[PDB]
């Protein structure tokens, strides 16, 4: 949602559940996007 | 003055069957642990500057 896009996303993210973090992963090759270009998404709209 | 005297001699031929029918039920539980390995603990933490 910004200006500018982002060459190989790679995002942590915390999961939890009830109060309690199971995990912090960070993007790995299988889950690093290529072209991430302003106001749109990764995988692409028609994609799962 | 009475007196007497007997012999017997006796034979005995027997032929048997038999049928038996079991039906059993069986429940068993366990639990096994490792004293060098028994648990493993997760930290949540933040970092300050």
């Amino acid at each position: 949602t910004g200006t500018a896009p982002m060459y190989k996303v790679t995002p942590t993210t915390n999961l939890v559940l009830d109060g309690e973090t199971l995990a912090t992963i960070k993007a790995q090759d299988n889950q690093i996007g290529n072209n991430l270009s302003p106001n749109e998404t990764y995988p692409k709209k028609g994609l799962s | 003055f009475t007196g007497n005297i007997t012999t017997s001699y006796s034979h005995t031929t027997d032929n048997s069957t038999a049928v038996q029918d079991s039906n059993g039920e069986s429940w068993n539980t366990g639990l096994s642990i490792n004293k060098g390995e028994s648990a493993y603990i997760n930290a949540n933490v933040r970092y300050y500057n």
